């Protein structure tokens, strides 16, 4: 089989720059490679098809170019819609192959995130759990520290933690943290509190309640 | 103008057969080429085979002792028959053409289904454990605890609320799932009006509303 090499996994650029992407065959596929572009919602598409040619529909900012085993797909102008994960294919030898895909995201303007906190539902504590949950939503750059402090103290374990993919309209990011305990756990302690530190202020983002 | 779906169980137990289905719609299946791929997670792509217009079929090698496919032209259906399947089976499956004129001949794949979600796992199912998640704008949440397998489908007031909508990834802990959705609204809907998330586990036949109530 023909092995397809995609060495860069991910990239991060800026609205307006020109990026490229590049893909490395095990041999020369005499110009049958195709670009796919496969959005975060999963809906996969063609791009380019024979190296350079762009399918119906596609816009002009997307070029390709390439000989031999190297083939590279081009963006003129980054724009937000093009979030997404790039596959190169070979169509040389059956069965046709894929390189691992790149993913691109698209750097914007630092945010502050909107902390929000819940405490346990009554239906949750019925059954004997106690989940505490933190959404840190609509932010930027990705990269957030976020702990727990159960009644003053930070508590590293039973926390679970989840950011979304980056927001295909704000290129924004969201996270959610939940802290699990027991019931009886959650019963024995007063104070909690999620703490966040992120690049948008000096200061920790705090929200806290009392059980 | 095409259109392809995927169909078929979202859990098979190994050793079993897994069997899947694409409904073309907008084209006939006796005209170009109609293949199966699948992605496995970390994003590796696999081209599985083809069928041709004329009903002959291609199989990757390392498949060829357990793959099958076939169609039905007078329903403009093609399947997918993968036997004797074990965890390593477990992929999100694409049915996609290769009929479109100008590329047909340089082996492009140039439409696609959404895909569909098959796990490989002798696990019994376990629905989702739905919890409300009450406190100018209001955020407002569901727990979706410890399901399996995957997917659930999130929805806010039956699909009506979906701007400022976030359904984070599920995460695997203890063998079973679990994932949390967000919705922001205005203060003046909430809880003038109601907001409820609905979940949908359709390989446990779940499908559950929790209204968010103030406490």
């Amino acid at each position: 089989d023909i092995q397809m090499t995609q060495t860069t996994s991910s990239l991060s650029a800026s609205l307006g720059d020109g990026i490229t992407i590049s893909c490395r065959a095990s041999q020369d596929i005499s110009n049958y490679l195709n670009w796919y572009q496969q959005k975060p919602d999963g809906t996969v598409k063609l791009l380019i098809y024979y190296t350079s040619r762009l399918h119906s529909g596609v816009p002009s900012r997307f070029s390709g170019s390439g000989s031999g085993t190297d083939y590279s797909l081009t963006i003129s102008n980054l724009e937000q819609e093009d979030i997404a994960t790039y596959f190169c294919q070979q169509g040389n030898t059956l069965p046709y192959t894929f390189g691992g895909g790149t993913k691109l995201e698209i750097k914007r303007a630092d945010a502050a995130p909107t902390v929000s906190i819940f405490p346990p539902s009554s239906e949750q504590l019925t059954s004997g759990g106690a989940s505490v949950v933190c959404f840190l939503n609509n932010f930027y750059p990705k990269d957030i520290n976020v702990k727990w402090k159960i009644d003053g103290s930070e508590r590293q374990n039973g926390v679970l933690n989840s950011w979304t993919d980056q927001d295909s309209k704000d290129s924004t990011y969201s996270m959610s943290s939940t802290l699990t305990l027991t019931k009886d756990e959650y019963e024995r302690h007063n104070s909690y509190t999620c703490e966040a530190t992120h690049k948008t202020s000096t200061s920790p983002i705090v929200k806290s309640f009392n059980r | 103008e095409v259109q392809l779906v995927e169909s078929g169980p979202s859990l098979v137990k190994p050793s079993q057969t897994l069997s899947l289905t694409c409904s073309v719609t907008g084209d006939s299946i006796t005209s170009g080429f109609w293949n199966w791929i699948r992605k496995f997670p970390g994003n590796k792509l696999e081209f599985m085979g083809y069928i041709t217009y004329s009903g002959t079929s291609y199989y990757k090698p390392s498949l060829k002792s357990r793959i099958s496919i076939t169609r039905d032209t007078s329903k403009n259906q093609y399947f997918l028959q993968l036997n004797s399947v074990t965890a390593e089976d477990t992929a999100t499956y694409y049915c996609a053409r290769r009929g479109f004129l100008t590329t047909v001949n340089y082996y492009a794949m140039d439409y696609w289904g959404q895909g569909t979600s098959v796990t490989v796992s002798s696990a019994k199912t376990t629905p989702p454990s739905v919890y409300p998640l009450a406190p100018s704008m209001v955020t407002l949440g569901c727990l979706v605890k410890g399901y399996f397998p995957e997917p659930v489908t999130v929805t806010w007031n039956s699909g009506s609320l979906s701007s400022g909508v976030h359904t984070f990834p599920a995460v695997l802990q203890s063998d079973l799932y679990t994932l949390s959705s967000s919705v922001t609204v205005p203060s003046s809907t909430w809880p003038s009006e109601t907001v409820t998330c609905n979940v949908a586990h359709p390989a446990s036949s779940t499908k559950v509303d929790k209204k968010i109530v103030p406490r």
